[PDB]
DNA sequence: TTTTTTTTTTTTTTTTTTTTTTTTTTTTTTTTTTTTTTTTTTTTTTTTT
DNA sequence: AAAAAAAAAAAAAAAAAAAAAAAAAAAAAAAAAAAAAAAAAAAAAAAAA
């Protein structure tokens, strides 16, 4: 229908002539410094912003959108042939491929007598000598799509689907060109892999061997052949997509070149990429025809919510004297009260220092069991930090036990073996772990959780795994008691019903109790009937923040190693005797150890990284032993 | 192709494909019969016949009935091309159906 | 070959048949206004009821049931005739409009066991329920091929021969010009139609209860693919045909059979409503009438025949309207199912209320105490072990999302299961992982539970606290908790038993004349309709279900139609009411709240104060008021503060 | 035939024709040379080639 | 311009070669699929002081 | 309440037959054409007053 001589002109003008001010007010022609940086080998890949395409050329866009291969080639080619104008000086010939390629160019044009019409296959193929990908972020005006209704309309297309990270292969070398040599010519064969699989030459084709009429057995080599860095990824439909009855639907996704590694299991992603078919031989099929496999062929993979990848005011709300308290308001402000439970939080997110001195390590992990009476916002708590959290797992109960929280091996697809896949605890790992209905969990777990929350690795030594897993991950546990409720009759440790082991492994173990209290009740029942009345919490002093803004504040934070002066361990130590003592003398107290230092110490640490200062001072300190005071108030 | 007569330049090797829609189709059942437990003798095991079942004797009995069949004792006739695996040292022998 | 046919005269006349039928402008305009309909819906399939056909043309319904794949090409061209006379250019958009069949198949309804083989090439309706569901895969009809050393783009097209004899030039993809030059595909400008493959399995509750199920396969092409899931019960109409084997030089005779389906749909019947404009002035009049008192006479029309239980029967009432789920910004969530539990002693009717919800509400699921235990009331993760993928697998929790389960026996379940429930029962969802996967499965089900105490009997001399055996936590989560005693009162037996009496004298009105109940012995239902699947005065008749005339009962179907409606209204808290509520709250809260020998039947917790919000806003939607107003907050405060007390004897 | 698709059946066992228009064809001549007749032996036939 | 011998020369065939066309044609392995075991990793009912 | 059991009960791996599918696959004979040569009849031009 269209010409395609036109439509690369089209590009070409598009890439040479698109400008933007995006530094400050300033016309830079925005593909062309691009170009430039391709063509010194700076840069890799080029994504082709199609928004920056409808500004001037909406119905290329379209036609960019309804056949998407055909301009990704189209674009790749417009590329190929302005590099060697945009080319300013000399390539320092990066890696061994570059090395491959000006051999063959210098080879090319030293025998290259330019006036006589070769062969069409007696040339390079385009892939084997571009070093550039080019990939497309998709037009804003198409709506992202749900991966249940990307379907047979839509092969050919560029479109976006959101889901959840599942499963992500190892990257590979996915080969691209196959190189070969002969043993009779000095020429070299080159095949360009469409398939997934192939079948590997035999006889070289080169002119010299034709003339010779000789054998011309070719060798598969892979030092001059061309490979891409290769994912394969599953991704799930978010919740809120599924349709009423159903589980969420996947879609494989063939990540390539520089947008692997970008995605691990548990992100939220956005995709932008062709939908592909990949044809189904082989298997001797119940229903005749050409039936095929999809797949999402990746452009462009966007971290979305919490896996999401300063002005002069918000340095000064962060050198606010309040910062903290706002931070921790700002956690799920539709919870009426729990404002030290918030504080405990927030410290949980931001965590300690690691320390590791002569080779031992002690973690900076926070962990916090809310122990509470039924219905105070444990289990809504624990989904907040959830959705806020970077790297942050929910597992309730027993719908996620065993292998639902260590690793299992399971059978690879894209070569097929077997490969290890990582749990709750693995996909948490160096972010938190949300355990809820802690006291209802399956012992093995508890064991596991064990070794997790002080060694921070999972041991595993089962039939087909012996491994140990890193499980760098706070634990934010919920749990009810003992028997539902809190009853003072009986003591802590008996109401708790945690051994001291597990107990102790815990930062805080906050008590909530629900005692009724008619003003108290009143104040909690406004605040849920206001809820319930305008889906938001009712307005206060301070708005609260929003989560992309307590994101980012946290991971300011978060590189934010404070240490502990000499001048503060008489002052700590102190704490930690005093609370000791209470410890023995008090006949209703928990388990105090070691451990209540190293939380002082962490929590301290916490603290300062809040302040954003590099040195705990007395107040991190106040504050801290105040919280693991107030983690005992409620059976006052 | 028999009608080779309606054109001299002529049709293949193999050229017939069966026309699914044009067939003649008919029911269908295979049942495996067990001796009764009353006439195995003492100390052996049971005897086994595969039975053949078509048009309306298909589903006529269910597993656990007990049934006298009159029938054919007939061999399987699916071409003498008995080339199987590991077992089998037995030649000219075929598969026993009722 | 190459014939092309000159003017048919039998695929003339049918095309000329179907063409009378779908112009209905003389007639009724039933099926010109379907095919308006599809138009404006952007849809390309037309559902034809065969008895219309019948009415219509005898020897046309005959036909296509008997010949199928030669009548539906004739009738999806007649249609496409059609459609082009309504609007060429919507015509012009597809390639083929297609036809499904509904109604009445007499003969031709079966199950996948009596689909036998005298069927083949026939329309048959097939029942049962879902086992396997391929993945829907794209199957390329026309592909589109650019040469680039020539510049020339080559179309090739794919007909249909699923069923079809296909010879190997049929199915070649082009990957050379003709002189050698390779083709580049135009994955874009090609066309694809998806594809799927389910089966359908005889339902275990309709097969023989002694043998081993049968099945059917079922190809479902382009607008029938994710149709039905595994788990799903459904009809399906299609024609059963025989699938080609592969090219080879001997054959057994043996031939593999498929159905290839027109149409698919779902045996919730009673998930899809549908309302004439007679009967929503119905409802927007029973709605307007009495405003004031229309719940309660909802609710005292709701299971009929079991007396008694009045507050019950309002909060079953309550949990089949439903509150409001509040969806914060930060994606923070409140629950808006109710939950209710039937404590009682033996025999006072608690499966009759768990029955009768079943029977009335969609997408209600039963299960019984030990009868579902572990992955099987939530979610459960298995491996595919074809693909040695896993696999997510639905439990009764999930299947229940936006209904109800009717959890019997609920003393007798295990505690494994029990707190299982937990977090569906409050944050309506299951959260399931295995290694490589890990899902949060929408779960957003109300629970209706029925238990008995323990000891079997609730003694009234003990605290309600001990005669449940539930803990805090859990009861917590049942909003409403009612204790239904057997007091044995003479009063209240004579009552009772005058009522049990006359719905034991009942007979149906002519349809029996004293003869006994069939059982359904499947051959008799495969003669009629599904009931299932299959296609309103306000006010019964009165005759001695009710002893005299003096207050009037909802019929069961403008019941349906009218909580239907219902259910979708949003009404809103109004300040009064949350302030009214909100004092109430913190009074039940308070020891002032139970005199002494009164004890609390459950804690009063903040989900309390949510049952109250919830409670009051399924009592507004009973009127469609579209605010929640005092006098919803105050059925709903005396409908907890019903159930969550109760007086301890001595 | 060379080309495969496992999916699709085989083609037939002598699948191919002659394209006439897509052949490059030469001229092509046979001549009949006799020895010359100053060349033949006296009793003696002459010979052909 | 009546008679009369070489000359072809059109018509029967026959040979006869060279070339193009015609005619003939199941068996044997392999592989997926289904339905079985089988070791191992849980996990769900058993009991005590 | 936990501590051994003692089953399901899921997976991976194996077998293990079937039953279907896939893969191999030129040379010998004939006829027709076009060309020759050969027996016969037929049609020419030299004879003379
Ligand atoms: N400040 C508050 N305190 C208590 N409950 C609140 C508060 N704010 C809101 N709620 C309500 O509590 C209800 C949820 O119960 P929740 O999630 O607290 O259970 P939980 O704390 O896990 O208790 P359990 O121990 O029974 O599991 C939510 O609907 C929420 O709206
Ligand atoms: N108002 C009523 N009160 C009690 N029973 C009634 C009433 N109306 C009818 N029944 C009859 O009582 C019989 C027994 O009721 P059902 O089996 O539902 O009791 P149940 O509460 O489930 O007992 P259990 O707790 O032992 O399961 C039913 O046949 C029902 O029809
Ligand atoms: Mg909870
Ligand atoms: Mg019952
Ligand atoms: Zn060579």
């Amino acid at each position: 229908l269209k010409d395609y001589a036109l439509e690369k002109e089209k590009v070409k003008k598009f890439l040479q002539e698109f400008y933007q001010d995006d530094e400050l007010g300033k016309k830079q022609f925005k593909y062309g410094n691009q170009l430039v940086r391709l063509a010194h080998r700076e840069q890799v890949a080029l994504y082709v912003d199609l928004d920056d395409v409808a500004e001037d050329d909406p119905e290329l866009v379209d036609s960019i959108c309804e056949n998407a291969r055909r301009y990704a080639k189209l674009f790749a080619d417009a590329v190929q042939e302005l590099l060697p104008q945009y080319k300013e000086r000399e390539v320092v010939n990066k890696d061994v491929l570059d090395v491959y390629i000006e051999h063959r160019l210098m080879m090319e044009q030293r025998s290259r007598d330019p006036g006589m019409v070769r062969s069409p296959q007696n040339q390079y193929p385009a892939e084997l000598m571009r070093r550039f990908e080019l990939y497309f972020q998709g037009p804003s005006s198409n709506k992202p799509r749900v991966i249940r209704e990307v379907r047979a309309d839509s092969v050919g297309k560029l479109v976006t689907v959101r889901g959840i990270v599942t499963r992500v292969s190892e990257v590979k070398p996915k080969m691209v060109v196959a190189t070969y040599t002969c043993d009779q010519c000095g020429a070299e064969t080159y095949q360009p892999i469409q398939s997934p699989t192939f079948m590997p030459l035999i006889m070289c084709p080169s002119q010299e061997c034709q003339t010779n009429r000789s054998g011309g057995r070719l060798y598969l080599q892979t030092r001059g052949s061309r490979f891409i860095k290769f994912q394969e990824m599953k991704m799930q439909e978010h919740s809120d997509q599924v349709p009423v009855g159903n589980i969420p639907r996947s879609i494989t996704v063939l990540v390539e070149g520089e947008n692997t590694r970008i995605a691990q299991p548990g992100d939220h992603v956005s995709v932008t990429g062709i939908f592909l078919p990949i044809l189904r031989t082989g298997f001797r099929q119940v229903v005749q025809g050409l039936l095929s496999e999809t797949y999402l062929e990746a452009h462009r993979i966007v971290k979305m919510n919490k896996s999401e990848d300063l002005t002069r005011e918000e340095l000064r709300q962060i050198a606010e004297e309040d910062f903290y308290e706002k931070l921790a308001a700002s956690i799920a402000p539709e919870i009426y009260g729990h404002e030290d439970v918030k504080k405990a939080l927030l410290l949980l997110l931001v965590g300690g220092v690691d320390q590791s001195p002569r080779g031992m390590k002690i973690r900076g992990n926070i962990n916090i069991c809310l122990m509470g009476d039924p219905g105070v916002a444990k289990s809504q708590l624990l989904s907040y930090i959830d959705r806020l959290a970077p790297r942050s797992q929910y597992t309730t109960g027993r719908g996620s036990s065993g292998v639902g929280l260590t690793a299992a091996v399971l059978r690879d697809s894209v070569s097929g073996e077997l490969t290890l896949e990582g749990g709750a605890l693995v996909l948490a790992d160096q972010g938190v772990c949300c355990i809820d209905e802690f006291d209802k969990m399956a012992e093995a777990d508890r064991t596991a959780i064990h070794e997790v929350m002080e060694q921070q690795t999972i041991s595993i030594a089962k039939a087909g795994i012996l491994t140990t897993l890193n499980a760098r991950c706070s634990i934010l546990a919920a749990a009810n008691p003992a028997y539902g409720r809190y009853n003072p009759r009986r003591s802590l440790e008996q109401n708790i019903q945690l051994p001291a082991a597990l107990l102790s492994r815990f930062d805080l173990l906050w008590l909530i109790q629900d005692r009724p209290d008619r003003d108290n009740d009143l104040r909690l029942a406004q605040h849920i009937t206001y809820v319930h009345q305008h889906s938001r919490q009712p307005p206060s002093q301070f708005e609260p923040l929003d989560m992309k803004l307590m994101r980012r504040y946290i991971a300011m934070c978060r590189e934010k190693q404070p240490m502990v002066p000499e001048s503060l361990a008489d002052y700590i130590t102190a704490a930690y005797v005093e609370m000791r003592r209470e410890a023995w003398a008090s006949k209703d107290a928990t388990y105090t150890s070691a451990r209540t230092l190293l939380a002082i110490l962490r929590l301290s640490t916490a603290l300062a990284r809040l302040r954003m200062v590099d040195v705990v001072e007395k107040e991190d300190v106040n504050e801290a032993i105040r919280l693991m005071e107030m983690s005992k108030d409620s059976l006052l | 192709c028999n009608t080779d007569q309606a054109g001299r330049p002529k049709c293949p090797l193999d050229p017939y494909f069966i026309m699914p829609d044009k067939c003649k189709c008919v029911d269908f059942q295979t049942l495996k019969l067990q001796e009764l437990p009353d006439a195995v003798p003492h100390g052996e095991m049971p005897r086994h016949m595969q039975l053949y079942c078509d048009r309306y004797l298909c589903d006529k009995v269910v597993p656990g009935n007990r049934v006298t069949i009159m029938g054919i004792y007939s061999i399987k006739k699916f071409g003498l091309t008995t080339s199987r695996g590991r077992d089998r040292v037995g030649v000219g022998i075929r598969s026993s159906y009722i | 070959a190459g014939t092309v046919v000159l003017d048919d005269v039998e695929l003339r006349e049918a095309q000329r048949d179907y063409l009378d039928f779908l112009d209905d402008e003389e007639d009724q305009g039933i099926y010109q206004s379907k095919v308006r309909e599809l138009i404006s819906d952007n849809q390309y399939r037309l559902i034809v009821n065969v008895n219309d056909l019948r009415r219509k043309n005898e020897k046309r319904a005959n036909r296509l049931l008997n010949n199928a794949f030669e009548e539906l090409v004739a009738f999806q061209r007649a249609l496409k005739d059609f459609v082009a006379s309504i609007d060429a250019t919507y015509a012009k958009q597809y390639e083929e409009f297609y036809v499904g069949l509904e109604g009445s198949f007499g003969s031709k309804h079966v199950s996948p066991r009596t689909l036998t083989s005298c069927f083949l090439s026939c329309v048959v309706c097939v029942e049962g329920i879902v086992t396997k569901c391929s993945l829907v895969r794209p199957k390329v009809v026309r592909s589109v091929h650019y040469c680039p050393a020539t510049k020339k783009t080559i179309e090739r097209r794919y007909s249909d021969l699923t069923t079809l004899v296909a010879f190997p030039s049929s199915s070649v993809y082009p990957t050379k010009d003709e002189e050698n030059n390779p083709l580049e595909t135009e994955y874009g400008l090609s066309v694809y139609k998806d594809h799927q493959t389910i089966t359908i399995q005889e339902m275990p509750e309709k097969a023989p209860a002694g043998q081993l199920p049968r099945s059917v396969d079922v190809i479902l092409d382009d607008d029938l693919v994710d149709k039905a899931k595994p788990g799903d019960r459904v009809q399906v109409v299609g024609t059963y045909r025989c699938l080609p084997g592969k090219k080879g030089g001997y054959t057994s005779g043996t031939f593999r059979t498929v159905l290839i389906a027109c149409n698919v749909k779902q045996m919730s019947k009673d998930a899809q409503p549908s309302f004439s404009a007679e009967d929503i002035a119905k409802i927007k009049k029973f709605s307007k009438t009495r405003s004031k008192d229309i719940f309660d006479q909802l609710a005292k029309s709701l299971a009929p025949s079991i007396h008694g239980h009045d507050y019950v029967k309002k909060a079953i009432l309550c949990l089949l309207l439903g509150g409001v789920e509040r969806d914060l910004e930060n994606g923070s969530h409140i629950r808006g199912d109710i939950n209710i539990l039937l404590i009682g002693d033996p025999s006072v009717a608690k499966s009759q209320l768990l029955r009768y919800v079943l029977c009335t509400a969609p997408r209600a699921i039963p299960t019984t105490g030990r009868g579902s235990s572990g992955v099987g009331l939530t979610a459960a993760v298995t491996t595919d072990q074809e693909t040695g993928e896993r696999r997510l697998e639905a439990g009764a929790m999930v299947l229940a999302d936006r209904g109800v389960v009717c959890i019997d026996e609920f003393d007798k379940m295990s505690d494994m299961d029990r707190t299982a429930i937990h977090e569906v029962m409050e944050q309506g969802r299951v959260t399931i992982a295995k290694a490589g996967i890990h899902a949060r499965l929408n779960a957003r089900c109300s629970v209706l539970a029925a238990a008995n105490p323990v000891y079997g009997r609730y003694d009234q001399y003990k605290t309600p606290m001990e005669n449940i055996g539930l803990q805090d936590s859990l009861l917590s989560r049942f909003d409403l908790l009612f204790i239904m005693l057997d007091q044995m009162d003479p009063e209240q037996d004579r009552e009772i038993s005058d009522h049990v009496l006359r719905m034991h004298r009942y007979r149906a009105p002519g349809e029996q004349d004293g003869d006994a109940m069939p059982l359904g012995s499947a051959v008799d239902i495969l003669a009629t309709d599904d009931p299932n699947f299959s296609q309103y005065e306000k006010h019964d008749n009165l005759l001695h279900g009710t002893k005299k005339k003096k207050e009037k009962m909802v019929s069961a179907a403008f019941m349906k139609k009218y909580i239907h409606v219902a259910k979708i209204i949003k009404p809103v808290l109004t300040q009064e009411s949350a302030t009214y509520i909100a004092e109430e709250y913190s009074r039940l809260r308070s020891q002032d709240s139970m005199s002494s020998d009164t004890a609390r039947t459950s804690p009063v917790t903040a989900r309390t104060l949510e049952t109250l919000i919830r409670l009051a806003t399924a009592h507004a939607k009973a009127r469609m008021s579209k605010t929640v107003d005092l006098q919803d907050a105050e059925e709903a405060v005396e409908l907890v503060q019903y159930a969550y007390f109760k007086k301890v004897l001595e």
